[PDB]
């Protein structure tokens, strides 16, 4: 097959331009200027994917150095004669001197960046160097003051003959060398701190007594100062670093609005529908019905979502009140029908294969309800974990007995000790839904509960305010309150299915436009199983 | 409940920074009683130095005879046509005939002695290429400071993408979900990988299996970051090279040849064609595709033709 | 098993400030030091104080000139200072503060005497908080890392040890450390960290070293927010395969909470558990190991992953309660050993690690006065009153 | 007044540029061949090619005046910023040494290509003569012709990443702070 290679290769390029760049790598392997190796290493990306053009090619060209990296590369000879006298030969024998490093190089003389940080965590990092300094200088004093209490101490056993002459080196008989340079020179000024630390060095127990003094009122005031900076510097960060620790939820209430729209489901649909058919097209010709796959291991949390509709429901005043009736039975309806529920069982007190052929509206309504179902789920799989870790936060005592934990939820109720995690976020998303909740409470609620995890949960009035409107285009548009109808007389819980579905098909077809997308959800009754096909635009072209 | 009030204190004020307590509360009595800053010699910026009666400004290294900043001139400096402006063949020994002189004295060099003439009145610079080089090579340009830049370095990002780039967005994609990168604004189309046939989009519920692609500065060829070996984008620096094209210069052991390609040559008579022979031709690359450093008009059968003669040759071996 | 386990601390090595609003902070290393003390756990273990290091004692792997002038600076006469600072790129990244001669003393001090605690066998596991920096080079200091003491702790062990093996673990990765042993082969050199633009900008793939070094270099870059489980299956695998093809006769690991969650030129979404699980695991092996700190420009979650460090490697399972100490109020709302992790996106994609560790074993399968030195001797400093 | 120069040169001297600028490589100057033996090989292969009309006068004329313009144009209009700390390392050694560094004796010939590319500008530069500047750029023709047929074994491409003689030589973190630094 050495002829048709060529015309293969080119079919599977697809652009021109590649092509030719092929052609040219082709050609350069050809010249005597490439190897195998660069050879099979271009051909890795270029024809990695085909194992068995792969297979071909390595069996017909007949396969069976040093890496030079792009960073360190090799430095002149000249470099390498330094002295460096404290050397001998096997530490000559391991390290390079010929080889060196550096970070432009690497940045191409463009630089580097750093990770963009929220503001919250900014002002974190902000308090922490203001924490930093205060106590850095309040310990380098407390240092300064044990070293001249040393030195006092020596004194206090000695006479006036000595004391006269106690002429010492600098370090002050210590291991250190420059740290009460440092403390002496900024308790005082630039050019007196110099002439008294001078003083200091050659006329000890005359100044050193009354710079102790200074010292020490300094080390207390600094004390007294970092202890009322305390206070405030605590209630800041409680309220700082649980928000700095948020990084999707702080940009969620926009990125929700932003990507649960129609064109960005509708694009993330078609994009798997391309990569199925275009890598079944690599691999075998006949096409999965499955992709994009829901599983509903919880049968509750759909009566969750009730209670957040209904909630809803009495809240908004944008709508009629027959509107609101009609939307509310239609939204219980629709899991009254489709998946199978014969009664809501928790429509009492403590309440606040099948194929579907849908439009757009449906489509996206059920894109949202999914969504909804799964931030519930990731909200329900760790309810068992998170509820225990709540029961037993064991406070630290000694944080009683001086006041720093974190009472600023607990004033209003908003704490989540002694109660289920669950019913405790329900009856949260409930007055979050009512707008009494002052949302930033309810976002921090959220963060020091369950550990920034629960991040989906922020905009939930959101989605379900998208949700409603959504269902509310189900009875509006002729075309989709039609559909529904047609699905009250197709739904007959009976064994019709493989003659039944065609007939419907076709006639949902013909019933909307060229321009409406076309959807197949598949539902299956045991083990809760939900399948979406995208069928777009493959009905009417035949 | 933050107090930056009465909770500030006033021994310590905002930090880095200080306050009068280290001056006023500071007593002991222990003791018992023209210029520029461009430096037009190399377009840079470093340490300076200037003249007094001149306004052009040299960097420490960058004098004729160099010098450093640890033993510097004392007084006042001047440069080498400040030496030749306000002292010496121009203020006394007015400049008549002493050019001819340099041809009278240097033993006839006349053909060069003009220039041995000017290089002492000339300011010392930093290599510059002449512009009729430049315009010879149309995929090089110069930079800001005066830097080597072909096609192969990629523009720098402007600061309104670099830091006012909001929150989510930040440096690179690595955060958030950002489907926009998927979807080229060309045709509306969906970027297919070229390793694996997948845009791989994911779904906004599940972030996770969302793998990020990136688009090819020459070709606009999408590549996953998974495919190859690869961390994270490439917005400053050379432009993103995908491995896909033909390296600069490419390594063969028999010491070794280089091959640092044959740049590139503006459109007119310099840029030279020739079709004349397909098979055998030795033309060591530098090659474009059809339907001195002269470039033949190689196509597709050519090339294939050459190739399965060369390895018909080799697998004797 | 049990271990005996060596701590070098020095209480002036928290009294270095690199400057206002500077992100390399040594006084973490203090209010650490206070942790492990205010944990009891100094019965069952021995600490000794360093001494600081002499100007011939760090001339081992940077020049003559270099600890000149490391000697020689000082922030008031930095003015006409100026050829060598370019020189050595201090003053530009890494700006001059008052003690930074003694600061990288103290740290080298700790990191050789780490090495030869190592080298001699008093002890099997060696904890030095004071100095782990690791991106300097031989004259040039970035990253705020001025002494490169990892070559320094390396080659005291080389004294004694056939092969020595550096484990770096946090972001901003040790390039000094990988350029010192680039070329031989009895070093082998395993990093993990962020590329693409990241600070260093160095450690690829094809980066393995060159010469008698090719195969000893390894690097796994990883991207924004890898959580704990992929940080594992990106550890525990590699480092076996290291183990058992390299056999290193010391372990030199770098600790640090610069991969954290939270940090501030940081990348990573690491949390407490997942920085300690892998150093437990690496300690499971039983061969000798020294720990090193010079990572983590956070404070509060770093005193607490280095505490849960010392406790690991004591052994010793700490409880979550912190007790009163004179740094108390550093720590989180909660006030708990617990450094929390974030919620930031995990873009490290399973296939993308899978390539890495298929390339990296593809690379590895081929592997199979200096009167002073030698140290072994240090001052007893056993009288600490930094118990609360 | 215009010059022309052969392609090759042209990307020679681009490669330089990239390499002095953006790859920041500087050029080796314990080389085997540099510019004094240039043009001496240049004058040398000429004389013996052609007959004696009179010509070798003015050859050796503009051999001189070359090779003293070269040692005067070097710290003038060559050497980028990069290279002036390389210049001064060496004329520091030659002052310490008490001998004087020509630049003849160690610099090659791509500091010669490039002093011939900036010609032109001081040519413009200066009140001199038609019938001068005619042989002036017919002898550059000559050498950069000469240049061209002897320029595999003078420019020749090598990495000095894994050979020890490449013609350039990589520059070092520290020389690159002093230089484009401070
Ligand atoms: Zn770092």
């Amino acid at each position: 097959e050495e002829v048709t290679f060529f015309e293969k290769a080119k079919r599977y390029i697809g652009n021109k331009h590649l092509y030719t760049e092929f052609l040219k790598i082709l050609n350069l392997y050809s010249q005597d200027i490439l190897d195998l190796d660069d050879l099979v290493e271009k051909v890795d990306f270029y024809l990695g994917s085909n194992k068995e053009l792969f297979t071909w090619f390595k069996n017909f060209v007949g396969y069976q150095c040093e890496a030079f990296g792009p960073s360190y590369k090799r430095l002149p000879k000249s470099d390498t004669f330094m002295p460096c006298s404290g050397r001998d030969d096997m530490c000559w024998e391991v390290l390079n001197d010929e080889w060196v490093g550096h970070p432009v190089w690497a940045s191409e003389d463009s630089g580097f960046i750093a990770h963009r940080k929220n503001q919250y965590e900014e002002t974190l990092f902000k308090i922490e160097e203001e924490r930093h300094e205060y106590d850095f200088y309040i310990e380098s004093n407390l240092r300064t003051i044990q070293c001249l209490e040393t030195i006092v101490n020596k004194i206090e056993n000695m006479t006036e003959n000595e004391k006269a002459n106690f002429k010492l080196p600098p370090g002050l008989g210590h291991t250190s060398m420059t740290i009460y340079k440092k403390v002496i020179r900024k308790v005082y000024d630039k050019e007196r701190g110099f002439e008294i630390i001078d003083a200091l060095h050659e006329h000890p127990a005359v100044t050193a007594p009354v710079v102790l003094k200074r010292l020490k009122q300094k080390d207390e005031e600094w004390r007294r100062a970092q202890r009322e900076w305390n206070k405030v510097w605590r209630e800041l960060e409680q309220k700082v670093f649980f928000k700095s620790l948020d990084h999707l939820g702080l940009t969620f209430k926009q990125a929700d609005k932003k990507l649960l729209t129609t064109k960005q489901l509708i694009s993330e649909i078609s994009s798997i529908k391309v990569d199925q058919t275009n890598k079944k097209i690599h691999w075998l010709t006949p096409k999965p019905k499955s992709q994009l796959d829901f599983d509903f291991p919880d049968k509750n949390i759909f009566y969750d979502i009730l209670c957040l509709a209904d909630t809803f429901i009495t809240h908004t005043t944008a709508y009629s009140n027959p509107d609101k009736e009609r939307l509310k039975d239609l939204l219980k309806y629709f899991i009254s029908l489709f998946f199978s529920i014969s009664f809501e069982k928790i429509e009492e007190s403590l309440y606040s294969i099948f194929n579907l052929f849908a439009n757009t509206n449906i489509y996206i309504f059920f894109r949202h309800w999914t969504t909804i179902y799964e931030r519930l789920l990731e909200i329900k799989q760790m309810n068992e974990r998170v509820t225990k870790e709540i029961n037993t936060r064991s406070t630290v005592t000694f944080a009683k007995d001086l006041d720093l934990l974190s009472s600023q939820l607990s004033e209003m109720g908003l704490d989540f000790v002694g109660e289920d995690a669950y019913k405790q976020v329900l009856r949260l998303s409930r007055r979050l839904i009512n707008g009494d909740l002052e949302h930033q409470w309810f976002e921090e609620s959220l963060r020091q509960a369950y550990n920034n995890k629960a991040f989906k949960l922020y905009t939930i009035d959101k989605v379900t305010q998208s949700l409603v409107k959504h269902a509310h285009t189900l009875m509006t548009d002729a075309k989709t309150a039609e559909i529904m109808a047609l699905f009250v007389k197709d739904r007959n819980a009976s064994t019709t299915s493989a003659k039944d579905q065609i007939i419907y098909r076709l006639q949902v077809r013909s019933h909307m436009s060229n321009t409406e997308n076309m959807f197949r959800i598949e539902f299956d009754k045991r083990t809760l199983h939900v399948s979406i096909q995208y069928i777009a635009l493959d009905d009417l072209t035949l | 409940k933050k107090r930056p009030k009465r909770l500030s204190s006033q021994n310590v004020n905002y930090d880095l920074k200080r306050r009068k307590i280290i001056t006023s509360e500071g007593i002991e009595r222990s003791f018992k009683n023209e210029n520029e800053d461009f430096c037009s010699a190399c377009n840079q910026s470093g340490s300076f130095l200037c003249c007094d009666t001149c306004p052009k400004s040299f960097h420490f290294l960058c004098l004729d005879p160099p010098i450093d900043p640890n033993n510097l001139p004392k007084g006042d400096w001047h440069c080498n046509e400040c030496k030749f402006k306000i002292f010496i063949n121009n203020s006394m020994a007015t400049l008549k005939k002493i050019e001819s002189n340099f041809i009278k004295q240097n033993n006839n060099v006349k053909i060069f002695a003009k220039l041995l003439f000017n290089i002492d009145s000339h300011n010392p610079k930093q290599f510059q290429l002449p512009n009729y080089i430049k315009e010879t090579f149309p995929a090089v340009k110069t930079g800001s400071r005066g830097q080597y830049s072909d096609e192969n370095d990629k523009i720098p990002l402007t600061d309104r993408q670099l830091f006012n780039t909001s929150y989510g967005q930040s440096i690179t994609k690595l955060d958030s979900y950002n489907p926009d990168t998927h979807i080229d604004s060309n045709s509306g189309k969906f970027l297919i990988c070229y390793k694996c046939n997948q845009t791989r989009l994911g779904s906004w519920s599940h972030p996770e299996n969302s793998r990020l692609i990136m688009t090819c500065d020459y070709c606009q060829t999408p590549w996953h970051l998974d495919c190859v070996p690869r961390a994270s984008f490439k917005n400053l620096g050379s432009k993103w090279k995908c491995p896909l094209h033909s390296p600069t210069k490419v390594y063969k052991k028999i010491n070794y040849k280089v091959w640092k390609k044959q740049r590139l040559i503006n459109k007119k008579n310099q840029l030279y064609y020739e079709p004349l022979q397909k098979i055998g031709y030795q033309n060591n690359g530098n090659i474009q595709i059809i339907p001195d450093f002269k470039i033949t008009q190689i196509d597709e059968n050519s090339i294939k033709y050459d190739f399965f003669d060369k390895i018909y040759k080799s697998k004797m071996v | 098993d049990k271990r005996r386990v060596a701590y070098f601390y020095d209480a002036d090595v928290g009294n270095y400030a690199y400057g206002a609003g500077h992100p390399m902070k040594p006084h973490r290393i203090r209010m650490a030091h206070s942790l492990i003390m205010n944990y009891g756990l100094y019965k069952k273990m021995e600490i000794y104080r360093a001494k600081p290091a002499t100007k011939q004692e760090m001339c081992q792997f940077h020049t003559d000139e270099y600890i000149d002038f490391l000697s020689r600076v000082t922030p008031d006469n930095l003015e006409m200072f100026k050829r060598e600072s370019v020189k050595f790129n201090v003053g530009d990244d890494c700006p001059v503060f008052d003690g930074l001669y003694e600061y990288c003393s103290i740290s080298g001090g700790g990191s050789m005497e780490g090495a030869a605690r190592l080298n001699r066998g008093k002890c099997d596991v060696a904890v030095n908080y004071a100095g782990g920096l690791h991106h300097a080079k031989k004259s040039e200091a970035s990253g705020f890392c001025y002494l490169n003491d990892i070559v320094l702790g390396i080659i005291e062990l080389l004294r004694y040890h056939p092969r020595v093996l550096y484990i770096d673990i946090d972001v901003h990765h040790g390039d000094g450390v990988e350029e010192a042993f680039y070329t031989t082969d009895r070093v082998m050199t395993c990093s993990f960290h962020k590329y693409g633009e990241f600070f260093p900008g160095t450690g690829e793939l094809r980066d393995i070293g060159v010469g008698a070094g090719k195969n000893y270099a390894v690097n796994v870059p990883l991207r924004d927010g890898i959580d704990d489980a992929t940080y594992r299956s990106v550890f525990e695998p590699v480092i076996k395969k290291i183990m058992e093809w390299y056999q290193p006769s010391a372990v030199v690991l770098q600790c640090g909470g610069d991969s954290l969650s939270g940090d501030r030129l940081g990348c990573f979404n690491l949390s407490m558990e997942g920085h300690a699980n892998c150093v437990n695991y690496v300690k499971s092996f039983g061969i000798p190991m020294m720990v090193v700190g010079g990572g983590g420009y956070t404070m509060r979650n770093v005193a607490r992953t280095w505490c849960f460090e010392t406790g690991l490697l004591n052994n010793v399972v700490l409880d979550k309660d912190l007790p009163y100490n004179e740094y108390y109020e550093y720590y989180g709302p909660d006030y708990k050993l617990s450094v929390r992790p974030s919620n930031m996106f995990n873009v490290n994609t399973p296939e993308y690690l899978d390539k890495v560790m298929t390339n990296i074993f593809a690379n590895l399968e081929n592997t199979k006065v200096e009167e002073d030195s030698a140290e072994a001797k240090d001052t007893k400093g056993g009288s600490q009153y930094a118990r609360d | 007044i215009s010059l022309q120069i052969p392609i090759k040169l042209k990307s020679v001297l681009v490669d330089d540029w990239e390499y002095v600028t953006k790859d920041k490589k500087i050029c080796r100057l314990p080389a085997d061949v540099t510019v004094e033996m240039v043009l001496n090989k240049y004058e040398h292969e000429v004389s013996q090619e052609l007959e004696s009309p009179g010509s070798q006068s003015q050859l050796s004329e503009y051999c001189a005046g070359l090779k003293l313009y070269f040692d005067k144009c070097l710290g003038n209009m060559l050497l980028y910023r990069l290279e002036r700390l390389q210049y001064d390392e060496l004329l520091k050694k030659s002052s310490k040494d008490q001998k004087p560094l020509v630049p003849i004796r160690i610099y090659g010939a791509i500091h010669l290509l490039r002093l011939i590319s900036v010609l032109p500008e001081l040519i413009s530069s200066t009140t001199m003569d038609l019938q001068s500047c005619q042989l002036l750029i017919k002898q550059t023709e000559d050498f950069l012709v000469w240049l061209l047929m002897h320029v595999d074994e003078y420019f020749n491409d090598k990495d000095p990443n894994r050979s020890d003689d490449a013609l350039y030589v990589n520059t070092s973190s520290q020389y690159e702070g002093v230089a484009l630094g401070m």
